[PDB]
């Protein structure tokens, strides 16, 4: 199972990427 | 050198191709990429200088 750890990692940070990409404005 | 002081976002493929220092980037590389770089601070210049070629505002 511990696999997770990275997956989750990965995905939030992406999501960060995401929210950069909504402060371009 | 191409010193980016910027891309914790997205892309550890980028990691490798930055801390190689690739001296090439491909363009199908970038295309299936967003959101590539964004070297965006307040703090200091790059490759550049301002104050020269006096042709201009001579003109």
């Amino acid at each position: 199972s511990q696999s997770l750890i990275q997956t989750i990692k990965n995905d939030i940070v992406g999501l960060k990427a995401g929210m950069a990409t909504l402060e371009g404005m | 050198v191409w010193p980016p002081l910027n891309l914790p976002g997205n892309a550890s493929k980028g990691l490798t191709e930055l801390m190689n220092d690739n001296t090439e980037i491909s363009y199908e590389f970038t295309l299936k990429h967003w959101k590539e770089v964004s070297l965006i601070k307040f703090k200091k210049c790059f490759d550049a200088d301002a104050g020269e070629e006096l042709s201009i505002f001579m003109k």
